[PDB]
Parts: structure tokens; sequence; C-alpha cells
């Protein structure tokens, strides 16, 4: 375990006392969300494999210390922030369904260097 | 005589108005550097009576530094008009006197004195401290090289 | 191939629509452009020099263009309301300084060797 | 690696909050600007008595230009045409036609000071050492026309500034 | 290095952003036409003009990418395709210390949906490509001249705006202001016509038509 | 007292009078902007702004368009007004 984080070290990044059960009640949310968006796409396909592997990490090791090392996200509070945009993230490529090919391709001589 | 008394005058009053005008600037660009560099105590120039002071009602000369952009043209004129008579302007730099690296892009006067009547000229790019030194030096000699009140005089 | 991409028309007529109240806009603005800036120019004469430079956007009959020459003609009347140009930038559209380039055939020959 | 700046955890015991309790009270950090202020006040200052003297430069410094010529009085000019075709602000502009004695040689070398930079691009791009950056740089004049250079102002520097161009080039050709 | 003249060459950071490329385009192939990575080990994602929002949204917040430092946004703009503008932005991700390029296509009528909501950074980045290049961006806050003249007509970055511009300022005593006339130069801008006849790079070589 | 429709009437075609390039002559009633008036929609815009000052009233540009003759502007403005006299 350990004491309080007196400062985070980033301003406006404020700290966070429950840092083990608000990571994961957010990896749930996120878990839910996964679930509209079919298993199919790579997205659900690559979601998941991160999803079930560190919310064992979390799961298993408690401490915020070791938490720490094992994620390699700095601080909690950063993690639960960066896992927060993950959950927006995640909302707005449920309404985009960018799975579907290309919407076309490109034109004939679009690419290619030099000109 | 009736000529010396005015000759007597006029040294006096041009004496130390090479010895107390006061610079002026506008500082666009890295010729601002030397602007103030020479401010510093280096090459000193306040023991030669000059002070950087902008106040553009209360200074003498205006040292026109950096590049000329059309989009400011409006801003150094009105300075120049607001600014009393009598009243100098030093082009210090390439750019500033005669457009430099830029002269041929858009948005760039060819040169200040296609927009203000430009005094002495330092070049450098920049022109390093003491060559402006040496200009503002050329200034004040210009300075005395006057014969306002026998102008006036003959007249 | 004919398909492209709006961003404020679909027919002229909205298109059209789009410069009518940007005449009503600039035709409300004379008043009080001459008069704040202090010019000495008259407040018809900048009513029509407004009303001439809608002329000369006039042969486009594209409504993809004429937007694109909306929001340029809608990127200068604030710049003058709220004194963000100069004397030297409003009076620019009275040109004034230039002499008058000959037009007939005899006064160009005369003037010089182009055309 | 990193350092922390701004904390400090400053000690909320009695003597620590006297010490701050009497900085705030009897002012004490702005005595210390007064006598750092006035140590600096008694020491002799840097400033440099121009033009009676000048400041130090460098035998690589680069100024007014110059068009060199070899120990018989020849142009080192050849309008090989380099110096332009390096020069980033175009500044430069030459012509050759016949000389007298079938040479062709040059005619216009025009640095237009206003439009020069300075960078001494030229002076290394010359395979001659003809056109060189002098050590000079009080040549300020009242007219625009002045510093537009032409052939001969060029020819005249370079006869002026010409010991002193010569023995720094001498002193630095094993560097270049 | 037994080679000092070149540039040392590394291939653990070219295959592994190699792989991280095919990971972006797995995730959403429905905007990335093409991806191309780089011998200076710069990957680059080449993407559709509606697909700006949602590459840049993932690439902000996602857990393997987390690219939220906008480094730049600018145009390239080639006369020789049809899309002249060729957008391009610069990604920057501190906890992977990479450096990602997302390049689109646009013509001059076809507008882009802002990014500011992906990052406030582009405010500006934003203002200048519309004064320098013209193209314009789609619900953007602002889309006002921050780097010309006031009253400044064209777009001087496109390759029609010559280097001297059409427009040149001088102070008259007539009308007492700077005004305004046609562009005259005492010099004007030499040519240097400097493209050898001789090929220089096989490995570059264009393909033949 | 309240604001009729011969005031309506009169004041719409007033400023219509007064504006530079109308003429006296080719006026009447009906005085058709386009095909009998004859002028351009930029102009018509140009009218509707006069009637602005005249009358110290706002229109919208939904109904600026259809205002083609003095009798609409008499009826459109006298519809919303309340005024029937
Ligand atoms: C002193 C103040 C500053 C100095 C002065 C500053 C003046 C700025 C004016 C605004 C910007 C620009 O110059 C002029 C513009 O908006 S141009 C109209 C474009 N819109 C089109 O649709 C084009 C095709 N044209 C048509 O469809 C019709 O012909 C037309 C609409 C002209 C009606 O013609 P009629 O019928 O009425
Ligand atoms: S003359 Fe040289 S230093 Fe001065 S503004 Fe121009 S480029 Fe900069
Ligand atoms: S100065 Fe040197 S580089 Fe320039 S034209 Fe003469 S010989 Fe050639
Ligand atoms: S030093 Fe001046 S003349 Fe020589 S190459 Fe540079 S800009 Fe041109």
């Amino acid at each position: 375990a350990g004491l309080l984080k007196k400062t985070t070290g980033l301003v406006g990044l404020a700290v966070c006392e429950t840092p083990h059960e608000r990571l994961k009640i957010l990896y749930t949310k996120i878990l839910d969300v996964l679930g509209q968006i079919p298993k199919n796409a790579a997205y659900r396909k690559y979601t998941e494999q991160i999803t079930n592997e560190k919310l064992g990490m979390v799961k298993a090791e408690p401490d915020v210390k070791k938490l720490e090392e094992q994620l390699q996200g700095g601080q909690i509070e950063e993690v639960i922030l960066q896992a927060e945009n993950e959950l927006s993230l995640a909302r707005k490529m449920l309404r985009w369904k960018p799975w579907e090919p290309l919407v076309e391709e490109p034109p004939a001589n679009q690419w290619k260097w030099p000109i | 005589r009736g000529e010396y008394v005015v000759a007597k005058l006029d040294d006096l009053v041009n004496w130390a108005r090479r010895s107390s005008l006061w610079p002026m600037t506008f500082g666009l660009a890295c010729c601002a550097v030397e602007m103030m560099h020479m401010a510093a105590p280096r090459y000193d120039m306040d023991r030669f009576g000059v002070v950087f002071r902008a106040s553009p009602r209360q200074s003498d000369v205006m040292i026109v530094a950096g590049t000329l952009t059309n989009k400011m043209a409006p801003a150094l004129r009105k300075v120049y008009d607001q600014m009393p008579e009598p009243r100098y302007v030093v082009s210090m730099g390439s750019c500033a006197n005669g457009g430099g690296y830029y002269h041929y892009s858009y948005s760039v006067v060819r040169g200040c004195d296609r927009i203000v009547p430009v005094d002495i000229y330092v070049p450098g790019c920049p022109p390093t401290a003491e060559a402006l030194l040496y200009g503002i030096l050329q200034l004040q000699r210009k300075i005395k090289r006057e014969k306002r009140l026998r102008i006036w005089y003959r007249r | 191939g004919t398909s492209v991409k709006p961003i404020f028309s679909r027919d002229m007529n909205e298109a059209k629509r789009r410069v009518r109240e940007l005449y009503r806009a600039w035709y409300r603005e004379v008043p009080n452009t001459v008069h704040l800036f202090q010019l000495d120019i008259s407040v018809k004469q900048g009513r029509d020099k407004v009303r001439e430079m809608f002329m000369k956007n006039a042969h486009v009959t594209d409504p993809r263009v004429v937007d694109l020459l909306v929001i340029k003609g809608k990127m200068e009347l604030e710049e003058t309301i709220n004194v963000w140009k100069q004397r030297t930038h409003i009076m620019r559209f009275f040109h004034e300084t230039e002499a008058p380039r000959p037009t007939d055939f005899l006064s160009k020959f005369y003037v010089g060797h182009d055309p | 690696t990193y350092k922390f700046v701004n904390m400090r955890e400053p000690s909320m015991d009695m003597k620590s909050v006297t010490d701050r309790a009497a900085q705030t009270l009897l002012w004490t950090e702005l005595v210390r600007g007064l006598g750092m202020t006035l140590s600096y006040l008694f020491r002799e200052p840097a400033t440099i008595n121009y033009p009676f003297e000048k400041g130090p430069l460098s035998p690589r410094f680069r100024g007014e230009h110059a068009l060199r010529r070899y120990p018989s009085g020849e142009e080192r000019c050849i309008a090989c045409k380099l110096c332009e075709a390096v020069c980033p602000a175009q500044a430069i502009t030459i012509e050759a036609e016949p000389r007298a004695d079938g040479s062709r040689r040059t005619t216009r070398y025009d640095i237009d000071m206003t439009k020069c930079i300075y960078c001494g691009f030229c002076q290394e791009a010359c395979p001659v050492d003809a056109i060189v950056e002098g050590p000079n740089f009080e040549f300020s004049t009242e007219t625009h026309e002045e510093l537009l250079y032409n052939k001969e102002k060029l020819l005249n520097n370079g006869d002026k500034w010409e010991a002193e161009i010569a023995a720094n080039i001498q002193a630095d050709y094993l560097y270049r | 290095d037994t080679r000092p003249t070149i540039r040392p060459r590394n291939d653990v950071v070219h295959k592994q952003l190699s792989a991280f490329g095919q990971y972006v385009a797995e995730i959403l192939p429905k905007y990335v036409q093409q991806v191309q990575v780089s011998c200076f080990n710069e990957l680059e994602i080449f993407i559709h003009p509606d697909g700006v929002i949602p590459v840049l949204t993932f690439l902000r917040d996602h857990t393997n990418a987390q690219f939220k430092s906008l480094a730049d946004l600018t145009a390239v703009d080639v006369p020789t395709r049809q899309n002249r503008f060729e957008i391009v932005y610069n990604l920057l991700s501190l906890r992977f210390n990479s450096q990602i390029r997302v390049k689109t296509y646009t013509d001059e009528l076809t507008p882009i949906e802002s990014s500011v909501t992906v990052y406030k950074a582009a405010n500006w980045y934003e203002r200048e490509i519309w004064d320098m290049f013209g193209v314009f961006f789609a619900n953007h806050p602002d889309l006002r001249r921050i780097l010309t003249g006031y009253g400044f007509e064209g777009h001087p970055f496109r390759k029609d705006f010559p280097l001297s511009g059409y427009v040149e300022l001088r102070y008259d005593d007539e009308v007492k202001r700077v005004v305004a006339e046609p562009v005259e130069l005492a010099q004007e801008f030499r040519k240097f016509d400097l493209n050898s006849p001789w090929e220089a790079f096989p490995a570059y070589r264009q393909p033949p038509e | 007292p309240p604001l009729t429709l011969e005031a309506i009437k009169d004041r719409v075609l007033y400023v219509l009078k007064l504006y530079d390039k109308i003429d006296p002559e080719k006026l009447s009633v009906n005085s058709h902007f386009m095909k009998d008036l004859g002028l351009d929609s930029l102009d018509q815009v140009e009218i509707i702004m006069a009637m602005e000052d005249e009358f110290g009233f706002e229109i919208p540009d939904i109904d600026a368009e259809k205002l083609m003759c003095p009798q609409e502007i008499v009826d459109y403005i006298a519809d919303k007004k309340d005024v029937y006299e």
C-alpha cells in the first residue's frame, strides 16, 4: 500500500484516494460499451485483449505502487484518466461503425512522389 | 557682427541637439536585439547622451530596425506623423533600409525609405552594435552641419 | 462526376440567399464605417462601391464557388466595424492613386508595347 | 533525471515562522537586493570608449566587401559567376564581355548592400578568393544610393582595405 | 559505424512502427487508404477527408496510441494532382515517444471539418492554412486572416501566387497615407534553372509512363 | 392614432420614389420591380432596406424575395402590423 499521494506531479490532475476500485468500475464500464460494437470488428478484437489483460493486473494486485510498474502509466490518476478517454473514444466509434471497407479508393495519381 | 550672433546662437541651439537626442524604436526583428544590446553595458550609449525611450511624442530619432511588412505600414506612418519636429529616422539593417533578404517577398516593402523620409543608413545583417553607434555618431555630426538660424537670417 | 460536398449551399437559390443579407449587412455597414473611420468619400459612394463589388462576382454560375466568395465576403465586414482594418485598408478599394490604364487600342499602343 | 523547483515545504516551527515573519515585517529579501545592487555600484564598468576604443573582433569577421587583386594588380574576379549562384538574396549581378587583351573578364560587380546579407557565402563560393568580406563596418551613409555598390567602388575598397585583408586571409586560409 | 559517411539505419524501430501501422489499419480500415513507413522511421497514415475526426480522435484517446501532441498542420499544395491541397498533421505521443503523420487530400472547394474538437492547438494552425492556401475547414470557430495584410487577396503559399505578389505599398503625399499600387521591381528576381539533366537517384525513379 | 393603409400606400411608394434609380413616370400602383419597373435582385435588396428606414420596421430575408412590387410591400407589412384601417 502507501500513504496518500501528496501531489501527482501534474497540475490540474488531482489525486484519487480510491485507485483500484475506481479503475475497476470504469473498466467494466468500457467492457459494457464494448458489447454494442460487434465482436468481429478489429476494435473489439483488440480492446477486449487488453481489457481482460489489465483488468486482471488491477484486480490481482491491489497496491498502488506495484500497479504503477505493471501498467507503466505513471500515477493511477493518470491511468484512470487515460482509461476515461478510452471510454469516450469507445462511444464515438460506436456510432461511427468504421468496419466496412474504404469509403472510396484514392484517385489514381493522388498519392506517389515525386510529381 | 550680424552673422556672428546668429552663428553663436545656431551652434548653441544644435550643439546639444546632437548630444541630447533620444532614440526611439519599433523593434521589428533581429535588429531589435542590437537595438538595446547596445543599451547593454559593453557598448554604452547612455553615456553618449542618447538613451532608448519609446514615448513617441517625446523622442528625437527613431531607429527603424527589422523587416517592414505592408501590414504594419500604417503603424509606422502614424508614429512618424505623431513624431515631433525636428525628427530623424535611422534605418538599421539591410531589411529595413533595402529589404535585404526578403526584398523579393510579397509581405515586405522594399526598404523603409519608400515609407518614411530616411536619414543616415546603417547597413548590417544585423549591423554589429558599434556600427549603429558609428551611425549614430554620423547623425550627430550631420546635426552640426546645419545652418537653421543662418538660413532663416539669409531669407 | 458532379458529386461535390457543400459548405453552405445546395442550390443557387440559397446561394443567392446568402449574398442577400450579405448585401443587407453591407448595405447597413456603409453609414457607420465612413463616419467612424473618418473618410472623405460619400455615403452613396461607399454604397455603390459595395454594389459594384457584387457585380464583379456575378458571372460565376456554380452554387459551389459563390459561398467561397461569401465566406471571403463575410471575412471583411467584421474587420471594418471592429476597427481591425485601417484607413489604408478600406480606402484601398477606393482605387485612387493609380493613373487610369488606357483602354482603347491607340492609347495602349502609345503607352507601351504590351497587350 | 530531473529536479523540482518550486516545492519547499516551509517548516511551521516557532523558529522558522519567526524568520518568515521577520522577513515580511522587517524586509530582508528586499535589502538583499539593495546589497547586491550597491555591490554592483562599487565595481568598474564595462563600457568601451568609442571611437577612441572599439570592441574586439575576429579574423573571420564579415563586413563591407572588397574585390581583391593579385600581387601584380590583376583582378582576381573572372566572372565564373559562382558568387551570385549562391548569393541567398541575389544581391550580386555580373556581366562579362571581351577585354582588350583578348580577355573577356567582367564589367559589372554590384553587390547591393541593402540587399546583401553578409552571410559570407560569396567569399567561400569564390574559387580565386576575389570577393571577400572585409573587416570594415563604419560605412554608414545618408543616401540609399551610396550603399548600392558598383564595380569601381568594390575595387577601390579592395585597394583601401588591402593590407588588413591580406593579413587576415593569410591568417585564416588554413581553417578554410 | 564502419561507414561514418552514411547515416546508420535501425530496424527494431523500423518493424515496430510498421506493425503499429497495421494495428491502426485493422482498427479502423474505413478511412486509411494506405500506410507508408519511411527509411527515416517516420510512419505515415494516409486518410480520407471525412476521416479527419475519427483517426485524430482515435490516436488521441486510444490506449495503444495516446498520440495527443499536435505537432503541426500544413499543406503541401501539388498542382499536378486534382486534390492540390495536401493537408497533413503531425502527432506526438509522450507515452510511447513516437511521431505519427496523417495525410489527407482536398480540392479548393471541398471542406474539412475542423479538428478543434480533437486538438485546440489547431485553432491557429487552421487559420493560416485558410489564408496561406485558401482551403476552408468547416465548423471552425473562426476563419480570420492571420498572416497577411488587411484586405489582402488570394493565397500566397499556393503555387499560383508569385514571390513578389501583386500589390506593393508606398507612402504618398497627396493622400497622406501609405497607399497600394501594382508591384514594380527594381530588379526582377532572376531564374536559376538548376535541376540537372542527369538522373540523380535510381531508387526513387519515377515509373515509366 | 393607428397607422392606416393609405398611409402605408403613400409612404411605401414615397421612399420608393426617393431612391435615385426609380423614375416617377413608370411608377404605378402595381409597378412590379422585376418585369414592370425593372431592377436587379440586389436592387430588390436595396429597396426593401429603404423600406426599413421608412417604417422603422424589420423584414426577414425569407420573405424579402417575394416582395416583388409595392402592392406586396403594402400588403405584407399591413399583415404583420395587424392594422387594416
Ligand atoms: S537586415 Fe538582417 S538582421 Fe536586420 S532584420 Fe533584415 S535579415 Fe534580420
Ligand atoms: S568574385 Fe569569384 S566567384 Fe564571383 S564571379 Fe568573380 S571569380 Fe567568380
Ligand atoms: S555575403 Fe552577401 S553578396 Fe555574398 S553570398 Fe551572402 S548575401 Fe550574397
